[PDB]
RNA sequence: UGACGGCUCUAAUCUAUUAGU
DNA sequence: CTAATAGATTAGAGCCGTCA
């Protein structure tokens, strides 16, 4: 007592919501998602409890309808309406009404396997760590000891003027090829600070500013991965205000390195994943590495169409996934890993600057159930 | 190691006082907060943009279907879902002849002919409201695409009219503010998508599967702009008003004249969540500076406590004041100025662009959007985009960047408010979607920019969203 | 301008150094 | 005030995708 009994699937889902809505008691097997008592309980229903009802399955309901009968001796809005009352004359009983169970219904039902999972996950990231830095940040007084319009980025070693003096991780007799009025050099006039105190914040001097200091160290470092990039063979893209470094075509073996494909072709066009360094000391000491997609025509030069390159990095970012991203970010950067665990930038004769070659882990609390 | 932490789903209030977590299925099972009566609507233009409006209103009431219904929920209909009849019935079609048409796209020159337009529709929507016995709604809208296309700033036809901006909707929007009149700016690609074809059998852009979308967006956008709301939130507490702040260039002028805009959340006491932008367009002379002035920001501020104390009854303890931009030491000044005696002032910085990619060791699918990564007590990464439990689809295609969520000034909790952000991301009225890659408080504010930004003679300006959105 | 996201190019603007008086 | 070298911040136009 007190119950009533895949072309229209959404259909059929909204009309038992808002029948449910109104307070008309509706029984259908999209409530119990388990199977497997389906029938039996249907046929006791239908013969216990059942007083008015509203292929082959088809023909065996109807002819079950049937016999229960001799046996008692546009828009949708009309379709409702017709329905509400067609309910309403024929005297059908209902109880209070109220939107707490469709609510708890669709709350248990709808959203079955689709909820939070309290499971910790371990995440990669774009920034490489940064594990240590020579003793020293050297400042080379060179005081009319080289050309006015000398183009300092032309050196072999990175340094960048500053005031008067030079800033660089090299010996203070390093480049004396380009600067050949090097050896009447007197040392004790060379500036030399830590890296420890400059990087974690306690140098507080006239000489340099602790937010130039970095912005200093930052251009010194995209300066020498700049330089280190050109040294292994690794062609350049001048992009709209940064520098990107692309692998050439041949390069690799068989286009592979650590099984992963880092070039390739594209119809009758080669494509190239590139990068772009940038070191910033905010957290903590990192050398991001930005991710893109060039295009040229014979896998060596440049094609000079900014609207192609557009159309095709968009074209081509459309199937690529988080593996692939991954996939490709971490072999980009093994591949320029010198021994084991981490690549130096050669910032000196000898002295370097290591950088790891292990992303930041991330490590989570809560997962996602990813249901295929 | 680094740690993660999660967010606590925001959840929306609906109808009945229930509650759910997806607008789109809040909506559909329990209805909108109130009860409109009907939609009365005009079309200026051709008979064919009537015909078109007509043919979309007759499809918005009907049910639409996709291939699969798994990623988007189906539309039943406008009036089933809001509970208020709209149809083409309750129309006033005003002509537009063919005749004028022809004679003004043919100066070849973008400004004339754009006023011209701007004027010629204008003068009638005025004079069909004036002088009709009839009381529309919502005007309506609808321009012919290819003289429009052919209208764009940077581009040429292969001095009364000729100082003035040069498109055509921001102005058209900007020359009704002083009217109130609820205007929507349909074009024609828009809702006559389906008789646009190309010479190769098959459509450049597959749109066979946000036909639902489409159809909600609408739906929703013009049921608030017949006077009627969605939804609301379940859990706005008091001393809660957030506010925005997103700035514009005027492009075109002898002065760069940078513009300010800002839109407004807060409570309304009538148990609701009403939308106003409390805004009149704030202008700093400097070039390139993004910083208002201490005077402008001043009045920007006192104008929302206002309109918060005339609308509640008392000023709110805490302000959110949600910026794309970092701030400087005379703007905080300005904001401290006019800050109440026993409250305090949070202003959150969003930096939209800054490069942090994430990778699951297995899948695919990309980061759980409501993580949150603590870099500090005053930073820290919100993934407003990333993968949704609910709909088990990816609301963005590509790694998601989190935004940068810096507590700039003041004193916060990073937990609460990384929490008020994400809540943010599903009031908007203009689509019925999920939730937001970006707060609606600092894209609303946007839009009002993009809006009122044509022409800057506008006093008494609107404030309800239904004018500009 | 029915929406959103991811992008390309694009200049402008701030800070520090250098050279045009 | 004016012109070069870096980083760090900002906007603006123009284009592509939504199936599976
Ligand atoms: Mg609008």
């Amino acid at each position: 007592r007190n119950k009533i009994f895949p072309d229209d699937n959404d259909f059929t889902r909204w009309l038992a919501l808002k029948l449910i809505g109104l307070g008309y008691e509706v029984w259908c097997d999209i409530l119990f998602l388990d199977k497997g008592d389906f029938w039996s309980n249907i046929e006791k229903v239908i013969r216990e409890d059942t007083c008015k009802f509203l292929r082959e399955g088809v023909l065996k309901e109807l002819a079950v309808a049937a016999k229960v009968k001799k046996q008692l001796k546009m828009s949708w809005a009309r379709g409702l309406k017709d329905i509400l009352e067609a309910f309403e004359k024929q005297k059908v009983p209902k109880e209070v009404a109220d939107a707490s169970k469709s609510n708890l219904l669709y709350q248990q039902i709808f959203l079955h396997d689709k909820s939070v999972i309290e499971k910790e996950e371990i995440y990669d990231s774009n920034w490489l760590s940064i594990l240590s830095f020579p003793e020293e940040l050297r400042f080379h007084e060179y005081n009319w000891m080289l050309p006015k319009r000398f183009d300092v980025r032309e050196l072999t070693f990175p340094a960048v003027r500053y005031k008067n003096y030079l800033c660089t991780f090299a010996w203070a007799y390093d480049f004396t090829y380009h600067l050949p009025k090097t050896e009447t050099y007197h040392k004790s006039k060379t500036i030399r600070i830590p890296t420890e105190e400059i990087l974690s914040g306690s140098y507080d001097s006239n000489f340099i500013r602790n937010a130039e200091c970095k912005r200093l160290i930052v251009q010194l470092l995209n300066k020498a991965f700049e330089l280190r990039m050109k040294d292994k063979e690794v062609q350049e893209y001048e992009m709209s205000n940064k520098t990107a470094y692309w692998l050439e075509k041949g390069k690799l073996e068989k286009d592979k390195f650590e099984k992963t494909m880092l070039v390739g072709k594209q119809k009758d066009k080669n494509w190239h994943f590139a990068i772009s360094g940038a070191s910033k000391l905010y957290p903590f000491p990192v050398l991001m590495i930005s991710s893109h997609i060039f295009f040229t025509a014979d896998g060596k030069k440049l094609i000079d169409s900014s609207s192609v390159q557009h159309s095709s990095r968009r074209r081509q970012g459309k199937n690529w996934w988080n593996n692939t991203w991954r996939t490709k970010l971490l072999a980009f950067i093994k591949y320029l890993s010198d021994d084991d665990t981490s690549f130096y930038l050669e910032m000196g004769s000898e002295e370097k600057v290591f950088v790891s070659n292990e992303p930041v882990k991330f490590k989570g609390n809560v997962s996602y159930n990813i249901p295929e | 190691m680094k740690e993660l932490i999660y967010i606590e789903e925001p959840k929306i209030l609906f109808a009945h006082g229930q509650k759910c977590t997806d607008a789109r299925d809040g909506l559909a099972l329990f209805g909108p907060l109130n009860n409109l009566y009907g939609i009365k609507s005009g079309v200026i233009g051709t008979k064919q943009g009537l015909k078109i409006f007509r043919d979309y209103l007759d499809h918005i009431q009907k049910p639409i279907y996709n291939s699969n219904s798994i990623t988007r929920p189906m539309f039943p209909g406008f009036e089933a879902v809001f509970d208020c009849k709209w149809e083409s019935t309750g129309i006033t079609f005003k002509e537009v002849t063919n005749e004028d048409i022809g004679k003004f796209l043919y100066n070849s020159s973008t400004h004339k002919r754009t006023y011209d337009l701007v004027s010629l529709f204008i003068d009638k929507i005025i004079s069909a409201n004036k002088n009709e016995d009839e009381n529309v709604d919502v005007w309506f809208v609808i321009v012919p695409d290819e003289i429009y296309k052919y209208c764009r700033p940077n581009s040429v036809l292969p001095a009364e009219t000729y100082n003035y901006d040069a498109q055509f909707h921001d102005q058209f929007k900007a020359r009704l503010l002083k009217h109130t009149i609820p205007t929507q700016i349909f074009r024609e690609s828009t809702l006559a998508w389906r008789d646009f074809k190309n010479a190769f059998g098959l459509p450049i852009r597959d749109f066979s599967k946000i036909e639902g979308h489409l159809a909600w967006t609408i739906s929703t956008a013009a049921f608030y702009k017949a006077g009627g709301k969605p939804w609301k939130l379940s859990d706005v507490r008091n001393g809660v008003c957030y506010l925005g702040l997103v700035y514009k260039k005027v492009e075109k002028s002898k002065n760069p004249r940078n513009a300010c805009c800002a839109a407004q959340m807060f409570l309304d006491n009538g148990d609701g969540t009403v939308f106003k932008g409390e805004v009149g367009p704030w202008y700093n002379p400097k070039n390139g500076q993004y910083h208002l002035e201490p005077k402008e920001a001043k009045a920007l501020l006192s104008q929302s406590l206002q309109s918060y104390k005339e609308q509640i009854g008392e000023y709110p303890k805490e302000v959110f004041i949600h910026a794309k931009t970092r701030f400087n030491h005379q703007e905080w000044d300005a904001f401290l100025e006019v800050t109440p005696k026993e409250t305090n002032l949070v202003g959150v910085t969003i930096s939209k662009t800054k490069p942090l990619k994430l990778y699951k060791t297995e899948g695919d699918y990309t980061i759980l959007r409501g993580n949150a990564y603590v870099v500090n007590e005053r930073s820290a990464f919100l993934w407003t985009v990333g993968y949704v439990p609910k709909i088990q689809t990816a609301l963005s295609m590509e790694v998601p960047n989190p935004l940068f969520i810096e507590i700039n000034k003041g004193e916060a909790d990073i937990k609460q408010v990384l929490k008020d952000i994400l809540s943010l991301t599903k009031l908007n009225y203009n689509a019925c979607i999920f939730a937001d890659g970006e707060p609606v408080t600092l894209r609303f504010a946007d839009k009002i920019g993009e809006i009122l930004t044509a022409s800057t003679d506008i006093k008494t300006p609107p404030l309800a969203f239904k004018y500009y959105i």
